[PDB]
């Protein structure tokens, strides 16, 4: 399948993945694109936040479905 | 023309055009209650031409449970006039006034309007005008847990800026005759299809670099087309592109026709499901208050509820809504229907004021059209509530008991808070904390600290502190701020002025925690959030994180025994360029920006301290030469400090200044491309001076060039400011001492390190004076300001960057940018700090109410330049099994007294099922069992305590309380386990 994730900064990322596929592999492909290690990436979808050893099915991500990559501020 | 010294942050989130567009913008705010004082509050401080209030109602006291502007007494008063009063002592640049009529006509004054507590027949009177003369349109309320914002800035509205990021930019390599633009070595363009860039500095095909914009096709992370461009050239090189906004056309539905087609932004994809429910309950919830005299539903009141379900089903069919109307989820917003949180107030607030801002400037995507938001996981289940428990009581705790009940109310009253930091998220948090009645109770208490002192340019986030408050420290003015919101804080509210941090680990010792509730962060570093972090997890309390940059922020919840900790999940460190960049081969203005930062303080700072530590500690010269990395620098900073180059007059100082400029703008430059030709070529038989690196020019002097005489009279001025000497500020005088100097010749030597003695050094710190010769005398180094003018600090920093980017044929940048670069400033806002704090409270709720299941809580995400807003439940602490029994490898600790090392060995096996064998503190190995039945006898029989004064050769410090072990053991089964800390509680 296909699916998007949008970052905090307005930025779309479309990715080609499968159901079964696992978040760290998910995470990589998005290291190839953006260069960000896994260690900082913050993938949430539907409220949940995805953690590694678990697969896109698990979270029933399905085709089409959209992801938030969003980080921490250090401001205050 | 615009206040730098107050909008100094605040500029660097909007624009200095964009805030032009504010100082003439008028804005007008129907209602007065929480939410529209939140919402004036921002924009207040914003620095819009005006703000307008009409609000003719009276103040019940219910109102003050969010209106932190209203006081017991002003009950009765319009509440219009009543906050007019101190909205305008928040920013003097904006008056504000008030209105007691509302002509429809009288709307065409302000550019925006917003609208709070008023009734969908009366904003349809009031849009219908609005949207027909295109003037911008603004709908919100806070009903408990439940909010709503709508938004109309006309069918033709422009923005000019989407997402607010910096235009991108990037170094080419390369560009076919295709489009086929190939970036440098391994940079990212980060740039996505549909975006438009012109270049610059191209070579091979120059009317490319003219500057008409090209749409863009990424064809990878290094590469992108722009199309055939052979008809320019055959194949450009080595390059620069800049990607260019182009802005773009909004139509807005009026509130009437959008109110059938309805367009949501969902701030939760996990709640998908709830805008549209909203929609209809929302409406019905004024359906229902022109029925019962403009009042809502009574507070968890069944019989209302029935009545206003019905409504509901009533306007779904008018509006053919195909929908199934959600029973359970719509009655919650009646019963808390007169729910006002001062929490959803700040939320919605920073929220709603950030789009007035949009609609009155056309920068950041504004929210089209619906924003439907709830927090119902905060509603209590740990007390009861029923209609019984959420009755007024009279109070001004009103609004709040609505929701959660006067039960609960108890528990927030007697909380017990610390809050670490006093800045822009600090005093809204305390604002927050205020309404909330936090510490109001017998056992509650509010402990604030911070150890830094107000500022101009902290008024424009910092509402608790005024113009005439500058230099006082923050924890205890904001405190005394807050004693006025809710007089009941008065006592209940300790300030501090010391740092979190290992140091202070003396005042916020294991007493001080074992008394708080919960820890909150309002923190501006990582470093600070991580020592919290981990004292909150030794002392087993809640910590409530919270960050800003610009329009986004963040929230985290972290809960013991359940949520990991802050410092469990990784961040991205600070991006730090190259050595040898910055020092030889700089392409970008950042570049020289920092290397100017290192030649201000290599100058004016390091040096003089070499002077004063050499007139203060003895040894300094010998433990130099032991620790110092170049003692070279240090003797020599000293030598010339000293005697060699001591001035004596501010005209000797500008001959120092002068010999800087072509030390470091000419004689440094000449020595490199002696290194290095400006046409020599590598291995590869490539130009060394191609791509990443710039051929630099010496810079020869010249008395009437900006950049050079700034220099010379910064240079002077500070160098000056060390010896302390007059400096001066006619131009006459420089040319007088300059006009007649020689620079003695310089020639490149052969032999020099540039990056891709036992006697001399030593005899060197023999031509010194010794410091009896100069006793008590002290040199004034310079502490770098760049919040200042007077001080020649940014002003020498800016001239120094500009050389050098002259130097290498780089772009120069104003003081302003490079002020923000070399002070790395954090870009913010009251907006985002407001939108935090109300997410940050929504959830200390959560913790009062002691919620244990995880997917309760919530970890806010939010940019509110393009009215993003996500949330996500926090990651569970990682367990562990030992021995059968799920342990928490984050919370979980043995317990034990200062007893024996036989004592703790036996407990282990007899109550732990565990062989301890091998015990620690820090680096010491108190116990092992494979040690020899020699040092085991005499150690086993001693008390924990003891045998860590022994082993450690160093007795115990008596301030101590606590002390951890870290140990080695086997489980039931003989095998290796890993098991929990222990805190020896002596
Ligand atoms: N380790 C710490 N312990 C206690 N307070 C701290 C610590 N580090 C920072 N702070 C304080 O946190 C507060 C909130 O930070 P904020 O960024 O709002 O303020 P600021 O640094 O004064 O603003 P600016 O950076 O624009 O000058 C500040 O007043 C700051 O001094
Ligand atoms: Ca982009
Ligand atoms: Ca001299
Ligand atoms: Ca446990
Ligand atoms: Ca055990
Ligand atoms: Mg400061
Ligand atoms: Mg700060």
């Amino acid at each position: 399948m296909q699916i998007f994730v949008k970052t905090l900064t307005g930025k779309t990322i479309t990715l080609e993945v499968e159901s079964s596929d696992t978040i760290d592999n998910v995470k990589s492909k998005i290291q190839d694109k953006e260069g960000i290690p896994p260690d900082q990436q913050r993938l949430i979808f539907a409220g949940k936040q995805l953690e590694d050893g678990r697969t896109l099915s698990d979270y029933n991500i399905q085709k089409e479905s959209t992801l938030h990559l969003v980080l921490r501020l250090r401001g205050g | 023309t615009i206040d730098e010294g107050l909008y100094s942050r605040q500029l660097y989130v909007l624009g200095h055009e964009a805030m032009k567009q504010m100082s003439q913008s008028n804005v007008l705010i129907i209602g007065c209650k929480g939410l529209g004082v939140e919402i004036a509050k921002n924009v207040c401080l914003a620095g819009v031409k005006s703000v307008t209030l009409y609000d003719p109602q009276p103040t019940r006291i219910e109102d003050l449970s969010s209106q932190y502007f209203l006081t017991e007494d002003d009950i009765g008063v319009p509440r219009a006039k009543v906050t007019v009063s101190k909205l305008a002592e928040l920013n003097q640049y904006v008056p504000v006034s008030v209105v007691d009529e509302l002509s429809t006509e009288y709307l065409k004054n302000f550019k925006c309007v917003v609208v709070t507590e008023t009734s969908l027949t009366k904003q349809l009177e009031i849009n219908d005008f609005t949207h027909k003369n295109h003037i911008a349109y603004i709908a919100a309320d806070s009903r408990g847990l439940f909010g709503s914002i709508f938004c109309d800035f006309g069918e033709n509205f422009i923005c000019t800026d989407t997402d607010g990021n910096e235009p991108l930019t990037g170094m080419i390599a390369s560009i076919t005759d295709d489009g086929v633009v190939t970036m440098l070595e391994e940079t990212r363009h980060g740039l996505e299809n549909g975006d438009f860039v012109k270049f610059t500095e191209v070579k091979g095909m120059p009317g490319l670099n003219d500057g008409t914009p090209r749409k863009v096709e990424v064809k990878g992370p290094y590469t992108f087309s722009i199309g055939s461009v052979k008809d320019l050239g055959s194949a450009g090189y080595n390059g620069v592109f800049t990607q260019v906004k182009v802005p773009t056309k909004i139509s807005f539905k009026s509130l009437r026709e959008s109110l059938k087609d309805p367009e949501y932004v969902y701030p939760d994809f996990g709640k998908m499901m709830r805008p549209p429910q909203y929609h209809i309950a929302f409406q019905a919830l004024s359906a229902f208050a022109d029925a019962h005299e403009g009042s809502l539903p009574r507070p968890r009141n069944d019989i209302d509820a029935a009545e206003f379900f019905e409504f509901c089903k009533k306007i779904a069919s008018t509006l053919q809504f195909d929908v199934e109307l959600d029973e359970k989820l719509i009655k919650e917003i009646s019963y808390q229907a007169r729910g006002d949180l001062v929490a959803m107030s700040a939320f919605l607030g920073g929220a709603v004021a950030q789009e007035v801002l949009k609609a009155t400037t056309s920068k950041f995507y504004p929210l089209k059209q619906y924003f439907y938001f709830d927090s119902l996981e905060s509603l209590p289940s740990s007390v009861t509530i029923s209609e019984e428990t959420c009755k007024p009581r009279g109070c001004r705790y009103d609004g709040q008991i609505a929701v959660f009940g006067s039960e609960f109310q108890e528990k927030i009253a007697s909380l017990s808070t610390f809050l670490v930091g006093a800045g822009a998220i600090g005093c809204e948090m305390l604002k927050n904390w205020a309404m909330m009645g936090v510490a109001t109770g017998e056992s509650g208490h509010i402990s604030v600290t911070d150890m830094d002192s107000i500022e101009k340019s902290n008024l424009n986030r910092q509402f608790l502190f005024r113009p005439r408050d500058v230099g006082k420290l923050k924890s205890e003015c904001a405190s005394t701020a807050v004693s006025i919101m809710n007089p009941s804080l008065t006592g209940k509210i300790t300030s501090y002025q010391e740092r979190v941090g290992p140091e202070s680990e003396g005042i916020f010792g294991d007493e001080f925690f074992e008394k708080l509730s919960l820890v909150t962060n309002a923190l501006d570093n990582v470093e600070a959030r991580m020592y919290v972090d981990r004292r909150c997890v030794f002392f087993e309390k809640p910590l409530l994180e919270s960050g800003t940059l610009g329009t986004k922020g963040n929230t985290q919840v972290v809960v013991p025994h359940l949520t990991e900790s802050y410092g469990s999940s990784q961040d991205p460190p600070e991006k730090s360029f190259p050595i040898c960049t910055l020092k030889n081969f700089p392409n970008r203005i950042e570049h020289t920006i920092a290397w100017a930062r290192d030649l201000f303080e290599g100058l004016f700072k390091q040096p003089i301290d070499n002077v004063n530590m050499y007139l203060s500690s003895p040894n300094f010269l010998e433990t130099s030469l032991k620790t110092s990395s170049n003692p070279r620098e240090v003797l020599e900073n000293i030598r010339d400090y000293l005697v060699t180059e001591k001035p004596l007059s501010f005209e000797e100082c500008i001959m120092w200044a002068r010999l800087q400029f072509d030390k470091f703008f000419n004689n440094n430059i000449q020595q490199l491309l002696f290194n290095f030709p400006k046409d020599s070529v590598t291995s590869t038989g490539q130009p060394f001076w191609s791509g990443p690196k710039r051929a630099p020019t010496p810079l020869s002097f010249d008395i009437h060039n900006r950049e050079h005489f700034d220099f010379i009279v910064a240079a002077a001025s500070l160098y000056a400011f060390n010896y302390g000497l007059k400096s001066e500020t006619d131009p006459a005088i420089y040319e007088r001492v300059l006009a007649g100097y020689n620079p003695p010749p310089f020639a490149p030597k052969s032999g020099i390190k540039i990056q891709v003695d036992k006697q001399e050094l030593k005899s060197i710190a023999d031509s010194l004076p010794p410091p009896s010769s100069l006793v008590g005398f002290r040199l004034t180094p310079a502490e770098f300001e760049k919040d200042d003018d007077s001080n020649h600090h940014i002003d020498f920093i800016t001239a120094a960057s500009n050389l050098r980017a002259m130097n290498y044929d780089i772009t120069p940048a104003d003081r302003f940018k490079t002020k923000f670069v070399a002070g790395k400033i954090v870009p913010a806002m009251c907006t985002s700090t407001a939108v935090v704090s109300g997410l940050v409270c929504l959830e200390l709720v959560k913790l009062v109410d002691g919620k244990k299941k995880i997917e309760e809580y919530k970890n806010g995400f939010f940019n509110l330049a393009i009215g993003l807003f996500t949330f996500s439940d926090p990651i569970a602490s990682p367990k562990m099994k030992v021995n059968g029994k799920e342990i928490d490898k984050i919370w979980d600790r043995y317990n034990l007294p200062d007893c024996t090392l036989q004592e703790l060995i036996d407990y282990f096996q007899k109550e732990e099922g565990l062989e301890v064998t091998m015990l620690s503190s820090g680096v010491s190995l108190l116990y092992a069992n494979f040690q020899p039945p020699k040092k085991l006898a005499e150690r086993l029989p001693l008390k924990i305590s003891e045998l860590v004064e022994q082993i450690t050769k160093k007795k115990l410090e008596p301030f101590r309380k606590h002390l951890v072990l870290e140990i080695c053991c086997d489980d039931a089964n003989g095998e290796d386990v890993e098991v929990p800390f222990i805190c020896i509680k002596l």
